[PDB]
Formats: structure tokens, C-alpha cells, sequence
């Protein structure tokens, strides 16, 4: 099989900026590469076939080009929908193979997080199990760290983080971190709280909640 | 428009099989050939083959020979593909196309376990206390397999929302949560998340109540 | 022990039937005479007849006759009742009782039945919508705190309303219920506690009832945290 | 038939005092009379048989006497749990006819209500209907007030009453209201207070929220 490589995985780039993303075949294709877009979503769209020729709907700011083993797309004024998966296919010979892909996101003015903390319901602790979650909203870059603390102990190993893609329109990310703790664990205790560091916090904020007592 | 409408997400045992169907419209069927495409968790695109709607010819990506069996039915203008021997090396996304591919289904889900389903508990995130905005949400813990959609108010509440990916637990079970900012000052509004778990046939109303005292 | 187990409670449409079943135990059913009685909401007890289950022998109050029918199954130990051509007047609770002799003739119903309600309407079963009724501690020097469950909008009765799978019974009050101006039901159950807070203790309302199959659990959140 | 009467139908007695219970039949019934006590609960059980004859676990402090038209039921010394109401039955003959009944409730001092305001839950209000609960707890006597306001205006013909039956333990009573509004009128006003005026009460207590907030 012919080998298709995006030697850049990953790729951020300010709005306005001109974007070019890099496929290379293991032997000559001969013009015979596409170029997709996967959002997010997972939704994938044509749009580049034959090296240069542009899809029905795709704006002129999208451009392909190259011969041989090697091609280029270029993005030449980055909007903040093209936040999206880009990836190259060779239909030189079977089977078709595809790159591996290179993932572009937009780079913002820095953010900080607005930070709160949910205690677990009744309704779940009931049942023996308490589920604590500290929310990070609309944040900017990625990168943060939230610590869990228990009276004042930092919890280890028993907690699980989930972001959420890069917003279409702000560009920003939120996270979300949950503690999880039995009843007997969660009752033993007083102070429940996330301890957060960004980029944009001058220092760590802390958001905590005494359980009653 | 061109459009091409894959079946929902599917779970199924190791060792089974599985047919995925792709219902096509806005062309005529049987001038386009269909190509199907694979997309592992984080992962690149994969060719499986191709079929020639008119006659049933068919060629297979050597990888997916024993694997993958095409058909259509041109009465109803729809292909199918139907994996067999299945392993969980064939949980993925499955998408349908028209062949460049110029347009493509949406991707059908396949989770391949021999765990059973399991629907969702929903839980309330509701702060503790009574800024610009408050938070709150749904937490939808240990459901199995993927996926899972979340609304709020019937979808008449869209701002604000954010739905995290789900993560899976160490208990093999998967959680997530919706929440939801809005005003700080939310007097004359209630905030009730609708949770769909098809696999399980489950749909939860829960109204968040606030903790205001 | 002697026990007289009657059937759940029913919704019938006036002129129609309706049959209702005594289930024994605890003694020979052949041996003694068994009896009902009415009891209208708010009202005074009404003998409407007995039977004996031997042979199966009847006598009727003559306000009864066009309207009760006894019989009994030997075989189940088991006397039943049929009411005929309901009306709303005939809405109330009957009870089976069992009657013992003392001296040559001296007579009295010993055991008596839980009671079945029977409700004559026209309209439709309505399962209940379940709300909290959530604690706020409006000062500091408050000596109790309170919550519960509004059981509104239901017909017809009965409701039944636990707490924590029945665990919790102490300081429970549960309402009668008050018929609304839609003719539907609807009640409270409330909890009161000493203000200890409310301890590790969690608090869940079991709301069953039986004509619609609805049983409703809902937790009601103390919401015994603070940020500040 | 054989019209049974209980000139008193309503009696209320210290604990440790003795009561009689009265029964008249409107012709000679020759001792065959019966009593029977009624619970609260609905359940019923007899109590003496054949004028004066005690039935299976009724304890000794219960006797009765008479003859000819008239019969008495007495309790030598009255214990909460004697809280009932007691019914007579003759049968000299076809038809077997009750009395009215006796309603025994007890005598204890004077005990002010404890008094909680509910607001409607979000639950509901979404629904379109606010249920406002205003409830009175373990008080003696049972006659009280309560009067709704809202911004300060009397509600008048708009809620609803229901009283338990006395406690067999501390024979208080307790009594919750209910206000009724619809969502559109509810949100309206601000200030929700139930008013209460009971004598072991000093002056009326008042309890509120204001809605919003």
C-alpha cells in the first residue's frame, strides 16, 4: 500500500493568518490526491480533488498544491470555522490510504477560566457513591491543572477530566473534573475543594463547599 | 441535495455480525459507485472497499477481505455492508460514500462488547450558595454503550450549554455532564435537562432545582 | 392468628358491577358465618347482610336487597360481594367480618376485614405528579426542620406515601387527601425532624398508587452545603 | 329497625380520666348490644360483646354495662392510644343497626404549632400551576387560622386545608394549607406569607419568601 504522511499532527494558527498543511506519498501519486475536512462533529467534506481543483461550496481562500510525493494545502485567511481535521488521500493506486491527519485549532488572546463547584446530590449519595465536579468555563489555551482537596489533602488518582472541543465562534475550551468517592469517604469530611491554575489567574483559584456539619 | 442517511449506532457481541445500512437520495443510485471508510477512536481514515451499484461488482482493501461484505438494493436505493467475525478491533465509525468521494454519510457508530446495556442515572448539579452568570447541569453516570444526546428545555435552551465528552470509568461504564450558565439574575426560568439513551430505550426529564437558602 | 384479607381498592362507572373478595385464614372457613358491613366517608357503620359459607344460605337488610350479593368459594376460602347498578352513593368502604357465637344465641362480628374502597365515577384514573417540598431554615434558633412530598393531581384515592422504604416513620405526617375543584386529589407528606441539621440521613418519599400502577420515588434535596 | 343513637358524638378526656361512652336504642334490646373501636387507620376490632363481656386483648380498664334501652361503655383510665371512635350494635333484631359513634380524643396543654412556608418547585411551576404549602406542626387544640397574603393582599377562596387525625402519642395535630395560582399570577407578586393565629401562640406568626430571590 502506498503510505500517506502528514508529518504535523497538530496546528494552531491566529485568525487572519495564512495555514498550509503538509502530505507526502511514500511514492509518486501522479495528482491523484483529495483533500478532506472532518469538523469536530465528525461530518466530513470534500475539498480539494486532483491536487488543485476546488469543491462545490469551498471558498477561494482554500487552495491545493504539488506533484510527485509531495502536496500542500493552504488556507490563505484562517476563519474561525475551520477549526477541523484536514486529511489527504491518494487514489493512485488500490487500496486508497489516507494521512494521518493534521488537527488545527485557533490560537485566541489568553482567558481565564470562570470556575465553580457542584456537590453530589442526594439523590446519588443514597445509592453509596458521591460524585464531586469542578467546571472550568471558556478558557484560553488548553492547558490547566485542577487538584482536589480534602481537608485540605490533595486527592490522588481518584478523579477524571473531559474537555470539550475548541468553541466555533470564541475559541475557547471548558473542562470539567470529577471526584469520585464513596459515601463513607465523602461523609468522613468537611471541606470539599478544586484548586485551579491557568495561565490567565494571576494566581490559583479555589472553589470550595463545607458538606453540612 | 445529495444525501446519504447511515442506520443508528449499534451494539453487538464479538464473534457476531453486523449490517450497516446507507439510504441514498437527491441522485440516480445506481450512476455512482459507494465506497465505505473506517475511523477508529482518535484514529485516521481506512478504505474498505467499493461496490459498482448497477452490477454488484465489488473490490475489498486486502485488510477488510474477510471482513467486510457489501450489497445494495436498488429498488430502495440503499447500500449495506455487513461485518462479520466481529472483535472489539471493530468498534468504530463506519461512513458511507459517493465516489474523489464528493459527499458523505454522517458515520454509524459500532461498539463491539459482550457487556449489556445499561441506561443512564441523572443527577442534579446544583451550587451550594444562592457574577454575570450562575452554573448548573446533569451529571449522566454509568451508562453503556455510547451514545448518549442531552438537551435542555426540549432544545428551546441551546446558549450556554456545554455537553462534555463522555469519559469512560474504570467500572467499564460511561459518565458525563451537561451543564448549563445562564444570567445570574433565572427568576422566571426553570432548567430541565432531557437525556436520551437509545440502546437502552431510556429518556430522563430532570428539572435542576436551586439550593436557595 | 385470624385474618380477613379483602381486595384492593377499586374504580367502577355508576351502573355497572362490581365484586369484591374476602380471602381467610387463620381458621376453618365452613364453620363460621361471615358479614358485611358499609361504612360511607364520614359516616356510621351499615349492616347490608351475611352468609353462611356451609350450605350458603343469605339474609339481606331490605335497603340492600336490590343492591347486594353474597356467595363464598369453599374451595379458597374465600366470600365475595357483588354490587349492582352503582351509583355514587354506593362509593364508600365495606368490610367482611367474621361472626362468632358465645352463649345459645349470643352473637358479635370478633374479626373484621382492612376494608376495600370502592370509588363509583365516571372519570378516568389519573396516576399522581410527585413534587418537593424543600427545607429552607428561615433563622438559626430553629429547634426543628421540615420537608415532604406534594402527591397532587391523582384519582382516584387511596395513596400511599413511606419514607425511605419505610425506615423513617418518626416525625412523618401524612395529610388527608382534599378532592380539588378539578376533581382530582392531592396531598402532602412531610417530615419534621430535630435540628441536628439532618445528620448523614438522606430523605426519599415512596408514593404508591395502586388503581394507575404508578410508584414514584423522589429524593428531596437538603441542600446542606454552603460555599460562602 | 331499631334506630341506635349516641347522644354524644364528639368527647374529649384527660389521660388517667375516667370516661363513659352512652348508647340508647329506641326500644327494649335485652342486653344484645356490642361495642366496637374504630382507629384512625380505619381498622376495626370489637371491643365487648353481650352488654358487658370483654373480646380477645382488650385490656380490663374497658367495661360495659346496661339494660333495656340504655348501655354505657366505660374506660377506667384513658391511655393515648384509646384515641377512636366507638360504635354501638344491637342484635335483638334484623337489621343489625350501629350508632352513630363516639369520637375520643384527649386533653393535653396547650402547644403552639411549629410553622414552614414551601415555595412551588421549579418541577411544577414549568408545568404552568404553583402549589404554595404553608404547614402547622404539633399543635394543640386543633382549632387555628391561617390566612395567605400576597404582597400583603388576603387571599381569599384559593386555598385549601386538610388536618391529621390527633397523634397517639404527644395528641397534637398537625395541618397543612395549600395556595394555588398559576404560573402567570404567581409570577405576578414578590412576597408570600402565610399567616397563623393559634392560642398557644403570644400573636400571629408570620412566614414568607419573596420569590426570585
Amino acid at each position: 500500500d502506498i503510505q500517506m504522511t502528514q508529518t504535523t499532527s497538530s496546528l494552531s494558527a491566529s485568525l487572519g493568518d495564512r495555514v498550509t498543511i503538509t502530505c507526502s506519498a511514500s511514492q509518486g501519486i501522479n495528482n491523484y490526491l483529495n483533500w478532506y475536512q472532518q469538523k469536530p462533529d465528525g461530518t466530513v467534506k470534500l475539498l480539494i480533488y486532483y491536487t488543485s481543483s476546488l469543491h462545490s461550496g469551498v471558498p477561494s481562500r482554500f487552495s491545493g498544491s504539488g506533484s510527485g510525493t509531495d502536496y500542500s494545502l493552504t488556507i490563505s485567511n484562517l476563519e474561525p470555522e475551520d477549526i477541523a481535521t484536514y486529511y489527504c488521500q491518494q487514489y493512485s493506486n488500490l487500496p486508497y490510504t489516507f494521512g494521518g491527519g493534521t488537527k488545527l485549532e485557533i490560537k485566541r488572546t489568553v482567558a481565564a477560566p470562570s470556575v465553580f463547584i457542584f456537590p453530589p446530590s442526594d439523590e446519588q449519595l443514597k445509592s453509596g457513591t458521591a460524585s464531586v465536579v469542578c467546571l472550568l468555563n471558556n478558557f484560553y489555551p488548553r492547558e490547566a491543572k485542577v487538584q482536589w482537596k480534602v481537608d485540605n489533602a490533595l486527592q490522588s488518582g481518584n478523579s477524571q477530566e473531559s474537555v470539550t472541543e475548541q468553541d466555533s465562534k470564541d475559541s475557547t475550551y471548558s473542562l470539567s473534573s470529577t471526584l469520585t468517592l464513596s459515601k463513607a469517604d465523602y461523609e468522613k469530611h468537611k471541606v470539599y475543594a478544586c484548586e485551579v491554575t491557568h495561565q490567565g489567574l494571576s494566581s490559583p483559584v479555589t472553589k470550595s463547599f463545607n458538606r453540612g456539619e | 441535495e445529495v444525501q446519504l442517511q447511515q442506520s443508528g449506532p449499534d451494539l453487538v457481541k464479538p464473534g457476531a455480525s453486523v449490517k450497516i445500512s446507507c439510504k441514498t437520495s437527491g441522485y440516480t443510485f445506481t450512476e455512482y459507485i459507494m465506497h465505505w471508510v473506517k475511523q477508529s477512536h482518535g484514529k485516521s481514515l481506512e478504505w474498505i472497499g467499493g461496490i459498482i451499484p448497477n452490477n454488484g461488482g465489488t473490490s475489498y482493501n486486502q485488510k477488510f477481505k474477510d471482513k467486510a461484505t457489501m450489497t445494495v438494493d436498488k429498488s430502495s436505493s440503499t447500500g449495506y455492508m455487513e461485518l462479520r467475525s466481529l472483535t472489539s478491533e471493530d468498534s468504530a465509525v463506519y461512513y458511507c460514500t459517493r465516489r474523489a468521494l464528493d459527499y458523505w454519510g454522517q458515520g454509524t457508530l459500532v461498539t463491539v462488547s459482550s457487556a449489556s446495556t445499561k441506561g443512564p442515572s441523572v443527577f442534579p448539579l446544583a451550587p451550594c450558595s444562592r457574577e454575570s452568570t450562575a452554573a448548573l447541569g446533569c451529571l449522566v453516570k454509568d451508562y453503556f454503550p455510547e451514545p448518549v444526546t442531552v438537551s435542555w428545555n426540549s432544545g428551546a435552551l441551546t446558549s450556554g450549554v456545554h455537553t462534555f465528552p463522555a469519559v469512560l470509568q474504570s467500572s467499564g461504564l460511561y459518565s458525563l455532564s451537561s451543564v448549563v450558565t445562564v444570567p445570574s439574575s433565572f427568576g422566571t426560568q426553570t432548567y430541565t435537562c432531557n437525556v436520551d439513551h437509545k440502546p437502552s430505550n431510556t429518556k430522563v426529564d430532570k428539572t435542576v432545582e436551586r439550593c436557595s437558602c
